[PDB]
RNA sequence: GGCCUACCAUGGUUUCAACGGGUAACGGGGAAUAAGGGUUCGAUUCCGGAGAGGGAGCCUGAGAAACGGCUACCACAUCCAAGGAAGGCAGCAGGCGCGCAAAUUACCCAAUCCUAAUUCAGGGAGGUAGUGACAAUAAAUAACGAUACAGGGCCCAUUCGGGUCUUGUAAUUGGAAUGAGUACAAUGUAAAUACCUUAACGAGGAACAAUUGGAGGGCAAGUCUGGUGCCAGCAGCCGCGGUAAUUCCAG
RNA sequence: UAUCUGGUUGAUCCUGCCAGUUCAUAUGCUUGUCUCAAAGAUUAAGCCAUGCAUGUCUAAGUAUAAGCAAUUUAUACAGUGA
C-alpha cells in the first residue's frame, strides 16, 4: 500500500543480432565518442526512435491543429535547447530527419573534448568521472550530461581538483612528501 | 599470529581462467584502443 | 476436429478450460516443483520405537572456543550449568529427542577424519573476525566424500567488529562463502558476545529450536555398517594379572555405548574396528537400561509398574521344535523322536518302497485338495475361485518413485509384525541389539598403550565390519589430486587414507589405461582429473568413497591444505597385472636403402633371437621389423624398415615390463600413541632426500 | 417483495440458446503486445464483493449472522494429578507440508494517519533497517607523455635515408588522476545504518587480481582403429623420470 | 508460424519442400559503488510450537488505595494517582 514507484527502461536492442554492417557502424561511433557500450548507442537510438514517432504522428494532423502546434513547438524548442536541431531547420520535418550523431555530439563527454582542455575523447571520460570539470560551481561526473547550448560557455574545470587551482592532489603531494623527507630533515 | 589465513586463490575462487588482456578491465579504454586502432585502418583503405 | 473429438464416449469439446494462459503457465511451474520433490529411494533401518541419540559434533578453530558454546546450550535445555566438558555427553532436549554433544579436538586430523564418519549433525563455528581457517575447510572436504551430514554453521566473534556497516558486509561474505561449501539458502547463526561466559538466551533459543527440527537424512554408509560411540571406557583385568605380568598384558576391556545404524549381531565373535586402534572382535554382549529415558517413554514404564532430577548423562565427566533343534546334546534321530513320540550327499530324499507306495497311492483322494438355483450359485462361486487362481498375479501409484518406495515401506512393517510376535526372547537374538540399545560389549586383547595413554577427550567408535571388509587385497580405486592441495601426488609414495572405518597409510600406484587395452602406470597424478589407481590395504565394497591425505602429524602441517586425494573404488581383486613401459633404444651403424644394421640394443646374438619379428619403430616415425642376429659382432642385427633410415636417427622398440604393488600396510594407531598428535609414519620421497642430503 | 402463511388461479423462461454441465472463474480500474482490426492475461498496491478449518446457530450493539466473540455438531488437536480444562495465523514474523533446502522469531511511533474519556495513551496499521542479479536507473575495471627500433605519409631521390605532422605494435621507462575500501568529524536519523560532504589512509600486473558463453590451430621416445611401405582416421588431463618435482606452446 | 538468408542444376527462373532465424518459470555460473525497492504459487481457503497484532481519560461521571505527595486557605471533597 504505497503508490508504485514508476520506472521504464531507456534502451532498445537490435532485432538482427549479427549484422556486420550495423556492427562496424556501431563500433566507429563508440570509438568516436568514447562510449563503452553498444547500449550507449542502443539508448540513443531508442530516444530518437520515440522522438521520430511523436513527429510522424504530429505530421499526420492538419497544419496548425492545436495539439500539433502546441506539442510540435514544444518538442522543437526542447531539441534546439540542447543543440541537436539547427536554427534553420526548426520545423519538425527535419526533426523527422535527425541522426544519432547529432545526439552523441552534445554529450558532456564530447563537449569537453571540443574545448580541448581534456585533449582526448577518453581523457574526456576519465576527467568527468573524476570530479574535475563543472558547469556552474556544480560539479558534473556523468559523461552523458548532454550540454544545453547555454551552458556550453560554462564547461570548465571545477574550483576543486588540480587543473582548476585548489590543491595538487594526494598522489602528487605524496611525492612532495618524499622530496622534503629524503633531501631535507 | 597463530591463526591460519585465507589464500587469495580460495578467496576470490577463480580457477582455470585463460589469460586475458589488461584492456578488458576498463571498457572506456577498449573503446579508445579500438578507435585508435580502427583509425589506422582507415588510412589504409582510403587516403 | 469435428469427428476426432466425438470418437470418445464423453463429448470431448464440452470439457475445456476458461483460461488457456493460466492453466498452461501454472501447469509447467507445478510440474517443476514436483520433479524437484522426487529423489532416488533409500532404506532407513532405524527403529520407530527406540531411536538413538542423533550425534551432534561441534567443530572448528580452537581459539574461538566451542567448550563455552556447548555449555551455553546444555544449560538452556536442562537448566543445569556444567563445567570442564570432556568426552561425549548425552542430554534429553524434548519429549522424544535427546542429542549427544561431542567436542572434537581442533588440533588432530586423526580425530577430525574419525568424527565425520559418525557425526549425524555437525555444528561448525567460524571466527567472524578471522573468517574460515584451514581446519574448518579441511573438515568440510572430508565430510562431503564420506557422506554429507546435516551442517548448521555458527559465527562466533561477531561482537568484536568496530563498525556495523563493515560487520554487515563481513556477515554477507561468510554467508555467501558458506553457501558454496554447503547448500545455498542455509544461514549460519551469529552470536554477539560471551560476556557472562554464555551467549544471549534469545540467540541460543533460536539456535536450540533450529537444531530440534533438523530431521537428518539417512547416509548410505551408516545403513550398512553397525556402529556406536563409546560412552565410558572400562578395563576389566585383575591387578594380580597386572602385578605378575608387569604392565605387558593386553587388557580385557569393557566398553559402553549406544548402537546405531544396523543391528550389530549378538552372537559373540563378530569382528569390529576401533577407529585408531585396530581390528578387534566382540567377546560378550549385554544390554542395560539407558540412563536418559524420554518423559513419554518413562510414562509407559510407570504405567506397567503400576529420574526428573537427572536430565543429562555424562559418565566420563565427574558428577517347541526350535529349542529342541538348537541344542547340541540331542541327536537328530532323537530330535524327531522328541517331536513325534541321514546324509545330505544323495539328492533324492528317502522314500518308502514302491510296494508300500503303490498300495498307498491307489486313490489320489488325499492329494486332491491341491489341484485345480443353489447348485448353480455354488458352481458360479467355484468358477470365480478358479478364475482368481488362474489369473491372480496378472490381475493383482501415479508416480514411479512413490510406488518403488512402497517396496520399502511394505518391507518395513513386515519386519515389525514379525519382530512383535518374537519380542521378549526370540526378537533380541533376531534383533541382535538394534540401534539405540545402550549395550555393554566387552573386548579382549586391547593393548597396554590404550589404557595408559588414554584421555576421554578424544572419541572412539566401532565399525561393525562386513565379511567383505575383513580381508586384504589390492584394490582398484580411482582418484585425483584434491585441487586445493598444491603439489601433485606421486606414484609409490605413501598416503594416509581413510577407507571405510579404517585410517591407514599405504603405497598407491597411479595407473592409466592406454585407451582400455591395459593398465599402464604413470609416474605422477593427472593434476586436474581422476586417474585410475591401485593400492594395497584392507578390502571394502565397491562404490565406496575415500578421502586420502598427506602428512597428518600436526607437528608438520604448515599452511598448505592437508587433504590431497579423493575418490571412489571401482573393483577389488587379489592380483592386478600392472605394466610399466620400457623401450629398448638402439643406433644404426650401417644403413642401406630400406635396411639397417642397428648396434648396441641387444647384448648377445642369442638375445636377438628371442626378439626377432618385433615391430621396431624409430623417432622419425617409420616402422620395421628386426629379422636376423648379425653374427660376427656379438650384438648387432639386420632390420628391414619401410624407408631409408638415417645415421642421425634413434630406433626405439616398445615393450612392457610388469611391476608390483608394494604391500606395506600401517593403520594409524593414533590414540595408542602417547602424544596423540604428531603421529609420524612413512616419509615422502622428497623429505627423505633432504634428511639424507641426496640430490 | 412469494420474504413467509392462508385462500384462489395457472401461470413464468426458452434456437434472439432457456435449463443443465464445465471453469487450472472473485468482478472492475487495468497488464503484456505496437500498421490497423485484433489476440491473450488480471490471485496481486485502488474501488466493489466474499471468507476466516468445515457447516449452523446467536449474544452484545447504531452496525456482526463477527470467529485475534460465544454455543453445538463434524474434522483436527493440546494440556492433566484421568476428575477435567482449553485452542482456530486467508494479521505480523516464524515452523511443518518429501529424504536434497533459500525474506528477520530485529528497531520505532519520528512521518502517514486511525482510535479512545483523548494535544499526552495505544497502534507488527504504518514507518525503519536486515534478507538470493523479480523487474527498473545511474555506470569503474584505467587515462597521458618519453624512448628503442618498424611503418605508412610527404618534399627530394643523382641513390644512402630517416625527421616532423602522427598510425600504432613495443618484455627497460616516466611522473600524474581517482574511488572500491578503511576512517577523525560534521551531516543524516526517533536512535542507529547507508547515502551526500570530507581530515588521515587507500594502484603497478607479484594487484586493491571481469566475467559469462563462443570460433580456431598446435604439441609427445603417448594410446587406439583402419590401410596396397613413410599414410589415412579417431583422438590425446594419461609420456620415462619426477609432485619440493617441473618454469615449463610466458599462463 | 509470419519474416529473412541457405539448399536440389552445367546453368536461368517460378511453384516446392527442408535447414536455421520474445518474457515467462526453473537452473547454472558471476555479483564493487549510487539511487530506487518487491517480495504468491504441490487443482494444499492444507496444518500450525512461541511472541506480538485493541484498547482507551479531559479543568470538566465515580477516589477514604490502610497508594505517592506535602504545603497551603481548605474538618465533606479539592494535588497526583494503581
Amino acid at each position: 500500500p504505497r503508490a508504485p514507484r514508476t520506472y521504464s527502461k531507456t534502451y532498445s536492442t537490435p532485432k538482427r543480432p549479427y549484422e556486420s554492417s550495423r556492427l562496424d557502424a556501431e563500433l566507429k561511433l563508440a570509438g568516436e565518442f568514447g562510449l563503452k557500450n553498444k547500449k550507449e548507442i542502443y539508448r540513443i537510438s531508442f530516444q530518437l526512435s520515440k522522438i521520430r514517432r511523436a513527429a510522424r504522428d504530429l505530421l499526420t494532423r492538419d497544419e496548425k491543429d492545436p495539439k500539433r502546434l502546441f506539442e510540435g513547438n514544444a518538442l522543437i524548442r526542447r531539441l534546439v535547447r540542447v543543440g541537436v536541431l539547427s536554427e534553420d531547420k526548426k520545423k519538425l520535418d527535419y526533426v523527422l530527419a535527425l541522426k544519432v550523431e547529432d545526439f552523441l555530439e552534445r554529450r558532456l563527454q564530447t563537449q569537453v573534448y571540443k574545448l580541448g582542455l581534456a585533449k582526448s575523447v577518453h581523457h574526456a571520460r576519465v576527467l568527468i568521472t573524476q570530479r574535475h570539470i563543472a558547469v556552474g560551481k556544480q560539479i558534473v561526473n556523468i559523461p552523458s550530461f548532454m550540454v544545453r547550448l547555454d551552458s556550453e560557455k560554462h564547461i570548465d574545470f571545477a574550483p576543486t581538483s588540480p587543473f582548476g587551482g585548489a590543491r595538487p592532489g594526494r598522489v602528487a603531494r605524496r611525492n612532495a612528501a618524499r622530496k622534503a623527507e629524503a633531501s631535507g630533515e | 599470529d597463530g591463526k591460519r589465513a585465507i589464500n587469495y586463490q580460495i578467496l576470490k575462487n577463480k580457477g582455470l581462467t585463460p589469460k586475458r588482456n589488461k584492456d578488458n578491465r576498463n571498457s572506456r579504454v577498449k573503446k579508445r584502443k579500438k578507435y585508435q586502432k580502427a583509425q589506422k585502418k582507415l588510412k589504409s583503405v582510403r587516403a | 476436429a469435428k469427428k476426432k473429438l466425438h470418437t470418445q464416449g464423453h463429448n470431448a469439446k464440452a470439457f475445456a478450460v476458461a483460461a488457456p494462459g493460466k492453466m498452461a503457465r501454472t501447469m509447467q511451474r507445478s510440474s517443476d516443483v514436483n520433479e524437484r520433490k522426487l529423489h532416488v529411494p533409500m532404506v532407513d533401518r532405524t527403529p520407530e520405537d527406540d531411536p538413538p541419540p542423533f550425534i551432534v559434533a561441534v567443530v572448528g578453530p580452537p581459539g574461538t572456543g566451542k567448550t563455552t558454546l556447548i555449555r551455553s546450550l546444555v544449560r538452556r535445555m536442562t537448566k543445569s550449568t556444567l563445567n570442564d566438558i570432556q568426552g561425549p555427553i548425552t542430554v534429553v532436549s524434548g519429549k522424544h529427542r535427546r542429542l549427544t554433544f561431542l567436542e572434537c579436538p581442533a588440533d588432530d586430523l586423526n580425530a577430525m577424519i574419525d568424527i565425520a564418519k559418525i557425526a549425524d549433525l555437525v555444528l561448525l563455528l567460524i571466527d567472524g573476525n578471522f573468517g574460515f581457517e584451514m581446519e574448518t575447510m579441511e573438515f568440510l572436504n572430508i565430510a562431503q566424500h564420506h557422506g554429507m551430514p546435516r551442517v548448521l554453521g555458527v559465527a562466533t566473534h561477531l561482537d568484536l567488529f568496530k563498525s556495523q556497516s563493515t560487520l554487515r558486509a563481513s556477515k554477507k561474505r561468510l554467508k555467501h562463502r558458506f553457501w558454496t561449501e554447503v547448500y545455498q539458502g542455509a544461514k549460519l547463526f551469529y552470536l554477539s558476545g560471551v560476556i557472562n561466559g554464555r551467549y544471549p538466551d534469545r540467540e541460543i533459543l533460536n539456535l536450540s529450536r533450529f537444531i530440534s527440527v533438523m530431521k537428518f537424512r539417512p547416509l548410505k554408509w551408516r545403513n550398512e555398517h553397525p556402529y556406536m560411540l563409546a560412552d565410558r571406557f572400562t578395563d576389566l583385568t585383575h591387578p594380580e594379572l597386572i602385578e605378575t605380568q608387569g604392565l605387558q598384558i593386553d587388557r580385557k576391556v569393557a566398553i559402553y555405548g549406544y548402537l546405531h545404524g544396523t543391528p550389530l549381531p549378538s552372537a559373540p565373535g563378530t569382528r569390529v574396528h576401533i577407529a585408531g586402534v585396530g581390528d578387534f572382535s566382540v567377546a560378550q554382549i549385554e544390554k542395560l537400561p539407558d540412563p536418559c529415558p524420554t518423559p513419554f517413554y518413562q510414562q509407559k514404564l510407570d504405567d506397567f509398574e503400576r529420574d526428573k532430577d537427572k536430565l543429562i548423562y555424562a559418565p566420563m565427566s565427574d558428577v517347541n521344535i526350535g529349542k529342541l533343534i538348537y541344542m547340541d546334546n540331542i541327536s537328530p534321530e532323537e530330535c524327531i523322536r522328541r517331536w513325534r513320540g541321514v546324509d545330505l550327499e544323495k539328492f533324492v530324499p528317502y522314500f518308502d518302497t514302491f510296494e508300500k507306495l503303490a498300495k498307498k497311492w491307489k486313490s489320489v483322494d488325499a492329494i486332491k485338495e491341491r489341484f485345480l438355483r443353489e447348485m448353480n450359485a455354488a458352481k458360479k462361486e467355484k468358477l470365480r475361485a478358479q478364475f482368481e487362481i488362474e489369473e491372480g498375479e496378472n490381475f493383482k501409484y501415479d508416480t514411479w518413485y512413490e510406488l518403488q518406495k512402497a517396496k520399502i515401506s511394505k518391507q518395513l512393517e513386515i519386519n515389525n509384525i514379525e519382530y512383535q510376535e518374537m519380542t521378549p526372547e526370540q526378537r533380541q537374538r533376531i534383533e541382535g541389539f538394534k540401534a539405540g540399545s545402550y549395550v555393554r560389549i566387552v573386548f579382549e586383547k586391547v593393548p597396554m598403550e590404550f589404557v595408559k595413554n588414554f584421555n576421554p577427550k578424544f572419541p572412539i567408535v566401532m565399525g561393525g565390519l562386513l565379511p567383505t571388509e575383513i580381508k586384504f587385497g589390492i584394490v582398484k580405486a580411482r582418484l585425483r589430486r584434491h585441487r586445493w592441495h598444491k603439489k601433485i601426488l606421486k606414484t609409490n609414495d605413501p598416503l594416509v587414507l581413510s577407507l571405510g572405518w579404517r585410517r591407514f597409510q599405504t603405497l598407491p600406484i597411479y595407473t592409466t589405461t592406454d585407451s582400455r587395452t591395459r593398465t599402464r602406470m604413470l609416474k605422477y597424478t593427472p593434476e586436474h582429473t581422476y586417474c585410475n589407481a591401485a593400492f594395497y590395504g584392507p578390502l571394502c565394497s565397491p562404490n565406496t568413497p575415500f578421502c586420502g591425505v598427506q602428512i597428518v602429524a600436526n607437528s608438520d602441517t604448515g599452511n598448505g591444505f592437508r587433504i590431497a586425494a579423493t575418490g571412489i573404488v571401482e573393483e577389488i581383486d587379489v592380483n592386478i597385472e600392472i605394466v610399466k613401459k620400457l623401450k629398448l633404444v638402439g643406433f644404426p651403424y650401417k644403413i642401406f636403402k630400406n635396411t639397417a644394421f642397428i648396434k648396441d640394443m641387444f647384448s648377445s646374438a642369442m638375445e636377438v633371437a628371442r626378439f626377432e619379428g618385433a615391430q621396431i619403430k624409430t623417432v622419425s616415425g617409420i616402422r620395421g621389423e628386426i629379422k636376423r642376429a648379425l653374427s660376427k659382432p656379438e650384438g648387432h642385427y639386420r632390420a628391414a624398415f619401410e624407408d631409408k633410415i638415417l645415421m642421425s636417427d634413434i630406433v626405439i622398440l616398445r615393450s612392457w615390463y610388469p611391476v608390483r604393488v608394494k604391500k606395506f600396510y600401517n593403520p594409524v594407531t593414533s590414540l595408542l600413541l602417547k602424544e596423540k598428535t604428531e603421529w609420524k609414519g612413512l616419509r615422502l620421497t622428497g623429505q627423505i632426500r633432504a634428511a639424507m642430503n641426496l640430490e
